C-alpha cells in the first residue's frame, strides 16, 4: 500500500531490456486453454 | 470407516406397458 | 515414366537459373554439389547458376560437371514433385545422371 | 573444496529408457512443460528439412512413438539428435528443481559435452536457473535436429543407403583399439593411396580416446573394407552414429552457420557464465562468448573439430587446479562410461531426507491421476444384484432364453426360417424379469406418470441411488460431495420403451419418460447435482465411452465425484430382427466366445450405475476403495473393409498405447476382460491382438510371460448387454478383485475355435473350472478391459487393485453408540429394520471396531428421510434386541409414522 | 478447411475424431421399420452417424454421439474442445443432426 | 491462401421410404 | 552498488485484481502449478 | 511470476534484501530462505 513512496524515502537517509523470439513452437501457449479455431 | 450394508428395502410395484396386438409386424400395412 | 537424360551437346548459358532462382531445394542441391567439388579439387560450378556470363568462358571440365550437377538437381525435383521412374535412358554424358 | 564438474554425453549413450523416464514424470512442472513444448519445438524444424528427409521420418503426436524406432534403429540421424538432446536436457533440469539441486556456478562447476552434449553444454553455461534455462534449451533442441539433418544430408550425397538395411541406419564411426592414434592414422594413408579413394570419400580418424583407443569414420561401405584390413590383436567396435561428424572434408563454416539461423539475432542473448571445458579446442576452458557465438563453437566441435576425448580429463583437472580446488565430483547426464570420468580427473590431482510437503501439496496434478471406483450397484439376468451376479458367474450359469410373452410373443415375431416382414430368426436373449420394478414414491412419479418412464431411466435411478449410499455418498458433506462437483454420464444406445410401449397412447409425460437424455437427467435432478449430464451412444461400447468421458473430467477438474453407468431394456421387436437381419446375433443360444461353432451374439438386459473419485479424493473422504483406473484410450477401426466388422491392427495400437500410458508391461497385467461377442472372426480378431500386446513370443517360441494370463468373457454367461456391456465387463472385474477368483467360461460348448494361437505355448489360459486369483503381498492385480462397437469404435481401460487401507485407524473409547435407520414409506421402514437385523447375525462376532463403524456408516454416511428407528447399545447384540423389539411393533400393526414437518424445538 | 487427410501433421488419420448431437433415430421406428431389411440396425443407429464419417475419410481418431436433447450440438462441440485441449486430437469433426 | 470455392456437385438422387397408411395412429389396436 | 528492497504489503492492499491476473497466466509454468497446489493446501487447512 | 516469467534474477544477500509489514512477514521468510524459483514453491506453499 502506498509503495510509490517508498523509493523516495528510503534513499533520503542515504546519498534497457528485451526478449529473445521463442522457438518455433514453444511461442504458443500449452494447448490447454488455447483458442479453438473453427476452420 | 464406510460398511457395506443392506441396500434400501424399495417399495416395489410393476409399472409396464404390455405390448399387445403384434401390431409392430404390420408395420405400413393399411387397416384391413 | 522413362527418364531421358540428355548428353552435354544442347546444353545452354543460363539453363536451370529460374529453377536456381525459385526453388530453394534445386538452389540446395547445387549449392551442396558446389562444396563437394572444391572438396575433391575440382572447379566450382554454383558461378555457372547465377553469373550466365561465365558460360562463354568456362572450361569442358567446369561445362561438364555443370551438365551433371544440372540433371542429379532437376531429377531429384522431379521424383520430389511425385515422379518415380520406370527406368532411366542416357545418352554420352547423360548415362553418369 | 570441490569442483563438479557436469559432463554431457554423445550418441553413444542409449538414452531409449532415460526419456520413457522423463515421460513418466508428474511431479515437477517445469519439466511437463519443457517436455510438451519439445516436440512442437521438434516438429517444427522437421517441417523444414528437405522431402527426402520428411519421407524417412515417422510421424508423431508425443515422442514415446520414438522410442522403439530409436530403439530398433530405424529413426534417422536428426531425430535421434534431438531425442539425444531432449533426453540431457530434461534429466538436467529434472536434477535440478524436481532433485532440488542447485544450479551450477562459475566459482564451484564447470560444464562439458562432447559432440550433441557440446549443445546441452552450452545451454546450461548461458543459463544461471533452471527457469532461465528452458528457452534456452529449446533453442538448442532446434540447433540439434538441424545438426544431424545437415550430417545426414551430406552422407546420404556421400554414399547411398544399402539394400539389405530394412530401414536401419548404418553405422558411420568404430572404435578401435590396440594402436595409438598417430600409427592409424598413417594406416589410413596407406590404405587411401592403395584405393585410390576420392578425397571426400576418405575414412578419417574422428576421435582420440586414449594412448591405445581411438575412433574412425566413414561410409558404412568403406569403413567396413577398412576395418577388415586392421586385424587382431586390434579391436574393432561398432558405435552407434549413423552420420558422419568430426570431418574438415566434408563441412565448412556455410554448414555450421547453416545450423545456428535459426537463432534469431538480438542484443538480449545470454553469454556464457559457467566455464565449459572445450578440451577438443586451442583454448581448453572458455566463457564469456553470446549464446549463438557459443552454439557456433560447439556445432563446430561436432562437424569440423576431431573429438580429443584424450585431453578431457586432464582439461578438466587444469580447470579445477587454475581455481583451488582439491578434487572434483563428477555429475555425468547420458555419458558413455562415465563411471570411468571420476578416477581418470582426479588422478590428475592430489585427491536429510525431503520435508513433508504442506498438506494438499504431495498430491500429484489431477491430470493421470488414479480414478478410484467407490460402489457399482446394477440388475443383470436372474440377478437382482451385484452379488447374485456373482452367483452367475462363479456357478457357470448360462441366462439365455427365448424371449418371455412379457415383451413380445414370440409364436408370432420369431420363425425358424423367416419370410414374413419384421419376423426374426431368433428370439433369444438375457433378460431383466423384474425390470418393470420401481418405487414411484421414493423419486416422487405419480402412478399414471411411472408407467410413461422407460424402465431403463427407472433401473438408474435405483442401481445409481444404491452406488450412491453404498460410496457413503451425502451431498454438500465434503468439499467432493459438494452438489455442483458432481456428475452424470451414462450409455444408452436404444429408447425402446418411447418406439413401443408409451408409444400405444402417448400421453403427457410420453417425451421426459423415453428420451435418453433424461436418463442422467433424472438423477441429476433427483439427488440435485448440478454438475454435467450427458448420455453416450457409440452402439455396443457406449458404457465404456461413457466412463471415457467421465474419467477425463475428472482429470481436467470439472468434477470431483462423478457417476457412470449403462443401460439396455429390450422392448421393440423391430431392434432383434434387425439385429438378426445383419447377421449379428446367434440363432441356436447365447455368446459362445472362443467356440469353433460360434454364430453370433445374444442381446442381453442390464443396467449398472458406478461412482468415481479421484484416487486422492477418496481417501480424503475414507470412501471405500473397489479398484483404481490407471488409464482409458479409445481409437477407431478406420482400416476394415467392411463398416461392420471390426479389425485387429487398430485394437493392438490401443491395447499399446494404454499400457505406454500406464507405465505398464505385459507380465504386470494378469487378466483380460475380452469383448468376446461369441464371433468367429471376433473372438479369432481380438484373441490374436490380445497376445500379441500381453502374451508375446520370443523369436525363438518361448513365452516372453512369466506368470499365465487368462482371458475370458462375460457374454457368454449374461448375453451382449449392448450400451451396457462395458460396465458389465467391468462389474465383473471388481466381484472377480473381491472374491479373488477367476470364474469358469461357459462359452465353448464343443471345441476351442481353432483360428486361435496356440494359447499354451504363450502360457495363456481359458479358465474351464474357477481358478484362484490371489492378491500378491505387496503387489496388485492388473486388468486389461475391452469394449467395442459394430459403428468401429474401440474402446479399452487398465485397471489396478485398491490401495491398501490405513493400518492404524483408532479405538473408539466411547462406550455407547448410536444407529440410525430410516425410509419413505411404512413398508420400506419394515424392511429396512428387517434387512438390518438380519445383517447384524451375520456379522454378529467379527470384531468390536464394527458397532462404531456401523453407527458412523448410517448416520454421518446416508440421509435420512421423514419415517425414522433408531437404536443405541454397548455392543451389537444390544441394537439387534432393540431392532427387533421395534419390528415387533412394526409387525403387530403400529404403523411408522413420519416426524412432524418443521422438527423439533 | 483444405483438410487432405495425412497432408499435415494436424491432419494425420490417426489425429482425426468425430463428434455429433443427435436425440432422436426416427428412421428406423417409422420408415425403415415399415420393412425391416439387411441393412436395418447400421443405417438407423445413431453411434453410425459419426461412424461413417470416422469409416469414408478413414480417421482412426475418436467417434462419439452425444445426447442432451436439446442441448447435444453444443454438448458435443464441449466434448471435442475439450480432447483438443488434452491432445487427444489434433483436428475435430463436430456437428448435430 | 485457401479460397471459398463451389462444393463438390454431388450427383443426387432421392432416397426415401415413404410413411404410409397412418399406422402410427393405430399403435396397440388389433388388425381389423 | 545499489541495493533492491523486496518489500510485501498487508490487508490493506487490494489484491483482488493481482489474482484475477494471475489466473489468466498461462506463459508461465511454475505459476500455473503454484495456483493448482495453493487451493489445495488452502482447503485441507 | 516476476522471477521466472519475468526473468529477473533470484535476490542474495550481497544486493539485495526482504521486508514485509504483517501478512508481508510471512511471506519474506519464504523468500528469504529460498535461492531460487523452483525452491521457494514448497516452502511458499507451506506458508499458505
Amino acid at each position: 500500500s502506498f509503495s510509490d513512496k517508498l523509493g523516495p524515502q528510503v534513499n533520503s537517509h542515504l546519498p534497457t531490456s528485451k526478449s529473445i523470439p521463442s522457438a518455433i513452437g514453444a511461442e504458443q501457449q500449452p494447448m490447454a486453454k488455447s483458442p479453438i479455431a473453427i476452420l | 470407516k464406510v460398511l457395506e450394508l443392506p441396500a434400501y428395502g424399495w417399495a416395489l410395484k410393476n409399472y409396464w406397458l404390455q405390448y399387445v396386438n403384434d401390431w409392430s409386424l404390420r408395420k405400413g400395412d393399411p387397416a384391413v | 515414366f522413362v527418364l531421358a537424360f540428355t548428353g552435354q551437346g544442347s546444353a545452354f548459358a543460363g539453363m536451370g537459373v529460374d529453377l536456381y532462382k525459385r526453388f530453394a531445394s534445386f538452389r540446395s542441391d547445387i549449392a551442396r554439389y558446389d562444396q563437394i567439388c572444391e572438396g575433391m579439387s575440382l572447379p566450382s560450378i554454383k558461378a555457372m547458376f547465377e553469373d550466365e556470363k561465365v558460360f562463354s568462358t568456362a572450361s569442358p571440365t567446369l561445362q561438364q560437371l555443370t551438365h551433371v550437377c544440372f540433371q542429379m538437381a532437376l531429377y531429384r525435383l522431379w521424383k520430389s514433385l511425385g515422379v518415380q521412374a520406370k527406368a532411366v535412358v542416357g545418352h554420352s554424358l547423360g548415362e553418369y545422371a | 573444496a570441490q569442483m563438479r564438474v557436469v559432463a554431457f554425453g554423445d550418441q553413444t549413450y542409449d538414452c531409449s529408457e532415460a526419456v520413457s523416464q522423463l515421460l513418466r514424470v508428474r511431479d515437477d512442472a517445469i519439466v511437463v512443460d519443457f517436455l510438451e513444448r519439445a516436440p512442437a519445438v521438434l516438429k517444427a524444424e522437421l517441417a523444414r528439412l528437405s522431402s527426402e528427409q520428411q519421407e524417412e521420418t515417422p510421424r508423431f503426436a508425443t515422442l514415446a512413438e520414438l522410442v522403439p524406432r530409436y530403439r530398433a534403429g530405424t529413426l534417422n540421424p536428426a531425430v535421434s539428435q534431438a531425442l539425444t538432446c531432449i533426453a540431457q536436457l530434461g534429466l538436467f533440469i529434472r536434477q535440478h528443481s524436481s532433485g532440488q539441486e542447485a544450479y551450477p556456478t562459475a566459482h564451484d562447476s564447470c560444464i562439458t559435452g562432447v559432440c550433441t552434449g557440446a549443445l546441452t553444454a552450452v545451454a546450461v553455461g548461458s543459463a544461471s536457473s533452471v527457469t532461465a534455462l528452458v528457452p534456452l534449451a529449446l533453442h538448442t533442441v532446434a540447433v540439434a535436429v538441424r545438426l544431424g539433418a545437415r550430417a545426414w544430408e551430406i552422407g546420404s550425397c556421400l554414399a547411398d543407403a544399402r539394400r539389405g538395411a530394412n530401414g536401419r541406419y548404418a553405422s558411420w564411426t568404430s572404435a578401435v583399439g590396440g594402436i595409438s592414434p598417430q600409427d592409424l592414422q598413417d594406416r589410413i594413408s596407406a590404405y587411401t593411396a592403395e584405393q585410390a579413394l576420392a578425397s571426400v570419400s576418405v575414412p578419417y580418424l574422428s576421435a582420440a580416446v586414449g594412448p591405445g583407443q581411438s575412433s574412425v569414420s566413414a561410409a558404412p561401405v568403406i569403413l567396413d573394407a577398412f576395418l577388415s584390413t586392421l586385424l587382431r590383436p586390434l579391436t574393432t567396435t561398432r558405435l552407434p552414429i549413423t552420420a558422419p561428424y568430426h570431418a574438415p572434408h566434408l563441412f565448412t563454416a556455410k554448414d555450421v552457420q547453416h545450423v545456428t539461423d535459426c537463432l534469431p539475432p538480438s542484443e538480449a542473448w545470454p553469454t556464457v557464465r559457467i566455464p565449459i571445458i572445450s578440451f577438443s579446442r586451442d583454448e581448453a576452458v572458455s566463457r564469456g562468448a553470446s549464446f549463438p557465438a557459443a552454439m557456433s563453437e560447439a556445432v563446430r566441435d561436432c562437424l569440423i573439430r576431431p573429438i580429443a576425448l584424450d585431453r578431457m580429463a586432464v582439461s578438466i583437472a587444469n580447470h579445477a587446479r587454475d581455481l583451488g580446488k582439491d578434487s572434483v565430483l563428477p555429475s555425468p547426464i547420458a555419458l558413455s562410461f562415465s563411471d570411468k570420468l571420476g578416477p581418470q580427473v582426479n588422478s590428475h590431482l592430489p585427491g536429510s531426507k525431503s520435508i513433508p510437503s504442506a498438506i494438499g501439496a504431495e498430491q500429484q496434478p489431477m491430470a493421470k491421476s488414479p480414478i478410484a471406483i467407490l460402489a457399482a450397484s446394477g440388475r443383470f439376468p436372474q440377478s437382482s444384484s451385484m452379488d447374485q451376479f456373482w452367483d452367475v458367474l462363479i456357478n457357470g450359469v448360462d441366462t439365455h432364453e427365448l424371449v418371455p410373452p412379457t415383451r413380445w410373443n414370440a409364436a408370432t415375431h420369431v420363425s425358424e426360417d423367416p419370410k414374413a416382414k419384421n419376423v426374426s430368426g431368433t428370439g433369444f436373449g438375457c433378460w431383466l424379469h423384474e425390470a418393470g420394478e420401481f418405487d414411484a414414491a421414493y423419486f416422487n412419479m405419480s402412478p399414471r406418470e411411472a408407467p410413461q418412464v422407460d424402465p431403463a431411466q427407472r433401473l438408474a435411478l435405483l442401481t445409481a441411488t444404491e452406488a450412491l449410499e453404498q460410496a457413503g455418498v451425502v451431498p454438500n458433506r465434503t468439499s467432493s460431495t459438494q452438489k455442483n462437483r458432481v456428475g452424470v454420464w451414462y450409455g444408452a444406445t436404444s429408447n425402446d420403451w418411447m418406439e413401443t410401449n408409451s408409444a400405444q397412447n402417448v400421453d403427457t409425460y410420453f417425451i421426459p419418460g423415453g428420451n435418453r437424455a433424461f436418463i442422467p437427467g433424472r438423477v441429476n435432478y433427483f439427488h440435485k447435482f448440478s454438475g454435467p449430464s450427458y448420455t453416450i451412444d457409440t452402439a455396443c461400447s457406449s458404457s465404456l465411452a461413457a466412463l471415457h468421458m467421465a474419467c477425463n473430467a475428472l482429470w481436467r477438474g470439472e468434477v470431483d465425484t462423478a457417476i457412470v453407468g449403462g443401460t439396455n431394456v429390450l422392448t421393440n421387436p423391430d431392434m432383434t430382427a434387425g439385429l438378426d437381419a445383419g447377421h449379428f446375433l446367434s440363432r441356436s443360444g447365447n455368446c459362445k466366445t472362443f467356440d469353433d461353432e460360434a454364430d453370433g451374439y445374444c442381446r442381453g438386459e442390464a443396467v449398472v450405475t458406478l461412482i468415481l473419485k479421484r484416487l486422492p479424493d477418496a481417501q480424503a473422504d475414507k470412501d471405500p476403495i473397489q479398484a483404481s483406473i490407471l488409464g482409458i484410450a479409445t481409437n477407431h477401426s478406420a482400416e476394415a473393409a467392411s463398416i461392420t466388422r471390426p479389425h485387429a491392427g487398430a485394437q493392438q495400437d490401443l491395447f499399446q498405447q494404454v499400457l505406454t500410458e500406464t507405465g505398464l508391461t505385459a507380465n504386470d497385467i494378469s487378466v483380460c476382460e475380452m469383448h468376446g461377442t461369441g464371433t468367429q472372426a471376433g473372438d479369432s480378431g481380438e484373441t490374436t491382438s490380445v497376445v500379441e500386446t500381453l502374451a508375446p513370443l520370443n523369436r525363438s517360441g518361448s513365452a516372453v510371460r512369466t506368470t499365465p494370463l487368462y482371458i475370458g468373457a462375460v457374454k457368454s454367461n449374461v448375453g451382449h448387454a449392448e450400451s451396457a456391456a462395458g460396465v458389465s465387463s467391468l462389474a465383473k472385474i471388481l466381484l472377480m478383485l473381491k472374491h479373488s477368483k477367476i470364474p469358469p467360461h461357459v462359452g465353448i460348448k464343443t471345441k476351442l475355435n481353432h483360428r486361435l494361437p496356440d494359447l499354451a505355448a504363450r502360457n495363456t489360459h481359458i479358465a474351464r473350472s474357477e481358478v484362484p486369483w490371489p492378491r500378491p503381498k505387496n503387489g496388485k492385480r492388473r486388468v486389461l478391459l475391452n469394449n467395442f462397437s459394430a459403428a468401429g469404435g474401440n474402446t479399452c481401460l487398465v485397471l489396478e487393485d485398491a490401495p491398501e487401507p490405513e493400518d492404524s485407524q483408532e479405538v473408539d473409547p466411547r462406550e455407547h453408540h448410536i444407529v440410525a435407520l430410516s425410509a419413505k414409506t411404512p413398508d420400506s421402514m419394515v424392511n429396512n429394520l428387517t434387512n438390518m437385523i438380519t445383517w447384524i447375525d451375520k456379522h454378529s462376532g467379527d470384531s468390536l471396531a464394527t458397532l462404531p463403524q456401523l453407527s458412523y456408516t448410517t448416520t454421518a454416511r446416508r440421509v435420512h428421510h421423514r419415517h425414522r428407528a433408531v437404536a443405541t447399545g454397548t455392543d451389537l447384540l444390544q441394537i439387534r434386541s432393540s431392532l427387533q423389539e421395534q419390528l415387533d411393533r412394526r409387525v403387530s400393526g403400529e404403523r411408522s409414522i413420519p416426524h412432524p414437518p418443521n422438527g423439533p424445538s
